[PDB]
């Protein structure tokens, strides 16, 4: 031999990401949970009342 | 004369201390505040009544509704009480209608004074999305940004 | 002396079976009472209510807030003087808005006697936008955390 080979190589990105929008998804799910505390919250204290 | 009547008869529901007769009447007192375009008023009557309310549970989710009520009630009123009685009316700002208040008012007084009425009418319809316009606010929000504007031309 | 008014007023009202403001004068003797100063009275007041509201099919659903009170006023005590009302208690824990009264209990109750903060504060930073805090809640939040002050606090 008296072989030295230093190498380097290419990457395949992963699917998925059509657009980046799609983490809003993840800010519609927040939103329901920003929706629902307040139904049950407004809804045993409107049975309290 | 409707207004004089349902102002004098809340003073009597507040003089026997019944105060929700007297607030249903000082909403079309108020709220015929808007049109009648005594927005000086109508910021003098929603403080006084919702600031009485963060005690109550009977009415604290509706309270925000109230400065709400209070805050975009503007005759273009730009001072920081707006960013400040919505801090004395002590309000969790990522409270989830007063993401509906006051962060909506953020954009909607920001962009005023950016000077910018265009994502300014976007993100009114963006609250749209989440929380559909009624008859007072709507004919108020054109009010106001017609003063957004005629204050964009010059 | 108004808290004596509660009292011997309600004291009228329960022997005229009156239950709302029987139960209701309580309430408010207990509310202010236990941070204040009397403290077996607050659980004695809130499991007075807190059985004849588990008795009638009207009443049973207040019970939830009721055994809450009961409950979260720690009376210098570390213990899960709470647990034992969850093991008393007609939960029914598939029922998951006492989770909101019992397993914020079963967390905090280890969190003060393990003398942790950064769990027993997490309860709330996460309990506060699930459910808006009033200053009793807050304040009883700040009175077993001057409890944690006293387990930790030089």
């Amino acid at each position: 031999m008296a072989e030295d080979a230093d190498m380097r190589n290419e990457l395949e990105e992963m699917q998925r990401r059509a657009d980046q929008l799609a983490d809003e998804s993840l800010e519609s799910t927040r939103r329901m949970l920003q929706l629902v505390e307040e139904s049950k919250d407004a809804g045993i204290r409107t049975l309290v009342m | 004369k409707a207004i004089a009547h349902y102002e004098q008869s809340a003073d009597y529901y507040k003089g026997e201390e019944s105060n929700s007769s007297a607030n249903k009447c000082l909403l079309k007192v108020a709220g015929y505040a808007a049109q009648l375009e005594q927005y000086q008023k109508a910021i003098d009557i929603y403080e006084q009544v919702g600031t009485s309310a963060m005690d109550s549970p009977l009415l604290k989710y509706s309270a925000k509704d109230y400065f709400f009520k209070a805050a975009l009630c503007h005759f273009c009123i730009d001072m920081l009480n707006a960013k400040l009685a919505v801090q004395k009316y002590e309000e969790l700002f990522p409270a989830f209608s007063d993401s509906r208040e006051c962060k909506l008012m953020k954009k909607l007084l920001e962009a005023h004074e950016e000077q910018n009425v265009d994502s300014y009418t976007e993100s009114v319809k963006e609250y749209d999305s989440i929380s559909r316009l009624d008859q007072w606010l709507t004919t108020m929000l054109l009010r106001i940004k017609k003063t957004i504007q005629g204050d964009e031309e010059d």
